[PDB]
């Protein structure tokens, strides 16, 4: 399944939260490494880029078939600022549109552990817009679940519409291991 | 413990790839230098050596004198006059 | 593990040597 | 462990705070290690710690077992919060030094710690060392990408140091920079009403500060307009538009302030200089020939020292030109520009209107006359 | 506030241009917009990773008649001595148009048909004054 | 260092020190000591009457020395101490030796030699014989 994925990564201060041993930062690093490797092993023609969600969004790596560069550029990501989920997602959509290979499915997996402070109306509008441009926004929730779970359900339900298994939500309030939670998840299971 | 395995797994998986990239595009750079150093050189002297980096006032065996602001591929091994 | 500080030293050395190699390489290309 | 034990004990043995201990300690057990970084501030700023060594106990126990991973800047901020209610300066210097040693990665945290220790040296005296640390932290503060509350704290420190050393001009500059860095509205109205007054005094007595403009428009001065000190704003406005008559009128008060009363002569000289500057600025280049009688009718002096006043102006660099005292007039060919008012800019707009009209008329004349040879 | 400047493409092109010519390092960026945008500061922040003194140059494709087509800006963020809140904004940089000799030859050849005399003829001098 | 193609002066360079420098007797420095001349003390004392010229200039002012003399003849048998005789005295003087050999081409060479020298000090032009 020829795939182009964008891994959005929160690097807000709340990643200083240390529920996931040893730290949320190292946990998300391990999870992104695992998911990128899983995407690459299946049909290596797939390409993966990476986005940093900080005070202002950034794209650390565009769609590439390699994973070591993405790991290396993420390793130096430190917790700073606050998350801007909407801008991060829009940047991800722009990167998907600009991807060199037009024969790929459009996926965006977002490590979004944070309280998403955005307006619900524009939120649902963005979700529907992405559904229109045929995007699959998988969302990994680890953090303020009590706050963002309903909004993430809105994300995924609006994206799916009817029978739309493209977009998925995986929430992990418990913190045994983020990497293991991700590997034993529906998103990576189908690959 | 876990920190040891972390620094022996993730640090390794990143740093080894970094060194691999460096040592591959060093191969590319060295190959380009080797292609640009095509054999038919013009045997010449280093009559005078100056500094400003270093320079040269080489005396080409075609009874000619050429100042070089950049010495070039040579190792700058003191290149005595 | 025996390899922790040994690998740290080996890295440091290899990185500095290769960075000097690239200083000279790019200097030669610009020359 | 000892930290959980203290947490459970002060769950009810702590000041006020019925269940915030419950939430703080359940988060600490959750091992977030940062979510309570905000609660610590929000509670320590409460009017509960004023002279309590319990805050130091809290710090020691759980901040020592907690500092291994915390926002370095927030950690240093809470460090200063604890230090405030500690009255052992000799040990406070060492405490702050160990906090520095703990926090090395965060350059900004180092900045703020250096500022705090310099502030403590200032509070105990030690002018030479506080100046040395001010210079050090300044030169290694002008190395970061942008501005921040750390710059705010440094500029406040520098303002305080220059106030205590008496360098009014440098104090004025640094305090203005500090007010620029920090948000005006976040400060208490009392803090404003005081900082604005101190800036007014520094500008009023500063060597080389003639630009009292920019301050009547700085919003920090929105604290004396209706207060019982709008007088100060009035006086500063008088200097901005040098009105030695109005300043003598306002003499009814500033004789009360000992510093200004002592430095009357400096005030009079500075206002005379500003009056001459503003007169020259008002006069157009057509008839910028100021007269001795004019300067006499201006800031009150007989015509035997307008010469010396103009000499002082030229030497300081306020204006440029010459003084023909044979004909008893002064030629001004420059003025040091300053900050202006909306009406002073409307006048400039009118003058431009005229200039544009003249240029357009001459353009049309030349174009029509030479129409047959224009390429 | 959402844009997708391609850093990977930037670095690849910069590397190939280094290979072709070496005494040309990334010195800034340009955008053909008559006016700035809120994204200009962010993109200059992005470019400052490739150049410390990164300079924006707005090159207006729409041809004017009084001034040069290039406006230069340098991003300076400093505590305003004014005492006002400080925001990371641009500052104008003096700009000029100059040419290599190998570019002067091409420019003159391309303009040979509509060139003016490189001498002051009275009509042209009066026109220049106008 | 002219440009190769357009022949434009790109940078000035230090003068070349060709082998025709030292062989031209252009050694400025070089002293050993005063005690090596075992005898010859009277001649040393006499030659130290040329030290007045530099250390002061009362030759100007009341009197005139027509640019006071430039040394004495050092009349010597086949060879006793000539070179070292001058060496020790000038080492005391702190001056430096521009020794010269006189053993129209050679005339012009020596002329240019001292023309380069004097711009900089004992000159020791010798070898008049033959
Ligand atoms: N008074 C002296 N004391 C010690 N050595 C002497 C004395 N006179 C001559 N010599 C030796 O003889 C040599 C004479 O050299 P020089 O003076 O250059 O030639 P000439 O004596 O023919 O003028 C010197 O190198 C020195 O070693």
């Amino acid at each position: 399944v020829l795939e182009s994925t964008m891994v959005c990564v929160d690097n807000s201060e709340y990643m200083r939260n240390g529920d996931f041993l040893p730290t949320r930062l190292q946990a998300q690093q391990d999870a992104v490494n695992i998911v990128c490797h899983s995407k690459t092993r299946s049909n290596p023609e797939n390409n993966v880029g990476l986005i940093t969600l900080a005070n202002d969004c950034e794209v650390l790596t565009t769609l590439t078939p390699d994973t070591g560069r993405i790991l290396s550029k993420l390793h130096t990501v430190q917790p700073k600022g606050k998350i801007t989920f909407c801008t991060g997602i829009r940047v991800a959509h722009l990167a998907l549109k600009h991807r060199q290979g037009k024969n790929h499915k459009m996926r965006i997996i977002a490590f979004v552990g944070s309280p998403v402070e955005d307006n619900e109306k524009d939120l649902v509008k963005l979700a529907k817009r992405l559904k229109k441009e045929k995007v699959n926004v998988d969302i990994i929730n680890f953090g303020e679940e009590e706050v963002n779970t309903e909004k993430l359900t809105a994300f995924v339900n609006t994206l799916n519409g009817k029978d739309g298994t493209g977009s998925h939500l995986v929430t992990v309030p418990p913190g045994p291991s983020l990497a293991d939670a991700l590997i034993s998840s529906p998103i990576l299971a189908g690959e | 413990l876990d920190s040891e395995i972390k620094i022996m797994k993730s640090e390794v998986l990143r740093v080894t790839h970094e060194l691999q990239a460096m040592k591959d595009k060093i191969k590319e750079n060295s190959e380009k230098i080797k292609v640009n150093k095509t054999l038919p050189y013009l045997v010449s002297n280093v009559i005078e050596l100056l500094d400003v980096g270093k320079c040269a006032v080489i005396k080409t065996s075609t009874r000619q004198t050429y100042f070089l602001p950049v010495i070039g591929l040579v190792d700058a091994e003191k290149l005595k006059p | 593990h025996k390899e922790i500080d040994g690998r740290l030293k080996e890295l440091r050395e290899q990185l500095k040597e290769l960075t000097k190699q690239y200083e000279k390489s790019e200097n030669d290309l610009k020359a | 462990k000892d930290v959980p034990g203290f947490l459970q004990q002060s769950q009810n043995s702590g000041p006020g705070q019925p269940a915030v201990w419950h939430r703080l300690e359940e988060l600490y057990t959750k091992k977030l290690w940062h979510q309570l970084t905000l609660q610590v501030l929000d509670f320590v700023q409460d009017p509960c710690f004023a002279q309590g060594d319990g805050l130091i106990k809290l710090y020691e126990n759980f901040i020592s077992e907690f500092e291994h991973r915390v926002n370095p800047l927030s950690l240093v901020e809470i460090i200063l919060h604890v230090v405030r209610q500690m009255t052992d300066p000799n040990v406070a210097l060492t405490f702050l030094e160990k906090t520095r040693e703990k926090v090395k990665s965060s350059d900004e945290a180092v900045i703020l710690c250096k500022t705090a220790i310099g502030a403590l040296k200032l509070n105990i005296g030690d002018l030479q060392v506080t100046k040395e640390t001010i210079e050090d932290v300044e030169e290694m503060l002008n190395n970061l990408p942008g501005v921040t509350s750390v710059h705010s704290r440094f500029y406040d420190l520098s303002s305080k140091y220059y106030q205590t050393i008496g360098n009014h001009a440098s104090y004025y500059k640094d305090a203005l920079r500090f007010l620029g860095c920090v948000d005006i509205k976040d400060l208490p109205v009392s803090e404003q009403q005081e900082r604005a007054f101190t800036l007014g005094l520094a500008g009023l007595l500063g060597e080389g500060v003639f630009n009292f403009g920019e301050l009547l428009m700085h919003p920090v001065l929105e604290s004396l307009r209706n207060t019982d000190r709008q007088w100060l704003i009035d006086t500063l406005y008088a200097f901005n538009s040098g009105n030695v008559e109005r300043f003598q009128t306002l003499k009814t008060a500033w004789g009360q302030q000992p510093d200004l009363a002592a430095n009357e002569a400096q005030l009079l000289r500075k206002i005379q200089l500003l009056c001459l500057m503003e007169m020259t600025f008002t006069r157009p280049a057509n008839h910028r020939q100021l007269t001795f009688e004019e300067i006499a009718k201006s800031a009150k002096i007989t015509v035997n020292e307008v010469e010396l006043l103009v000499m002082k102006a030229l030497s300081v660099g306020l204006v440029k030109g010459s003084i023909d005292e044979v004909d008893k007039r002064v030629h001004m060919t420059w003025v040091q520009p300053r900050v202006l008012d909306l009406q002073q800019i409307k006048g400039m707009k009118d003058r431009l209107e005229f200039w544009c009209t003249d240029v357009k008329s001459m353009e049309m004349l030349v174009e029509h006359q030479a129409h047959d040879i224009l390429t | 506030s959402v844009w997708f400047l391609d850093h990977d493409y930037l670095e690849n092109m910069y590397g190939m241009f280094k290979k072709v010519n070496a005494r040309e390092r990334i010195v800034g960026w340009y955008h053909t917009g008559p006016k700035l945008h809120k994204n200009d500061i962010a993109i200059n922040e992005l470019m400052k990773r490739y150049c410390p003194n990164s300079v924006l140059v707005i090159i207006d494709v729409k041809p004017k008649d009084l001034g040069l087509p290039t406006e230069a800006y340098i991003s300076v963020e400093e505590v305003h001595d004014d005492g006002t809140p400080t925001s990371k904004t641009f500052e104008h940089v003096t700009s000029e148009i100059g040419a290599e000799e190998a570019e002067e030859v091409g420019v003159e050849h391309l303009l040979r048909d509509i060139k003016d005399t490189t001498v002051g003829t009275l009509s042209q001098r009066i026109t220049n004054q106008v | 260092a002219l440009d190769m193609t357009t022949l434009t002066i790109m940078r000035y360079l230090p003068r070349e020190v060709d082998p025709l420098v030292y062989n031209m007797s252009h050694e400025d420095p070089g002293n050993v000591s005063y005690s090596e001349i075992g005898g010859l003390s009277e001649q040393i004392r006499e030659l130290r009457e040329v030290i007045e010229l530099p250390l002061t200039n009362p030759e100007l002012f009341q009197r005139v020395g027509i640019i006071p003399p430039k040394g004495c003849l050092l009349y010597g048998p086949p060879g006793t101490g000539k070179t070292l005789l001058a060496r020790a005295v000038a080492s005391q003087l702190d001056c430096n030796f521009l020794k010269v050999v006189s053993s129209g081409e050679s005339a012009r060479l020596i002329r240019e030699m001292f023309n380069y020298a004097r711009d900089h000090c004992i000159i020791f032009m010798d070898e008049i014989d033959a």
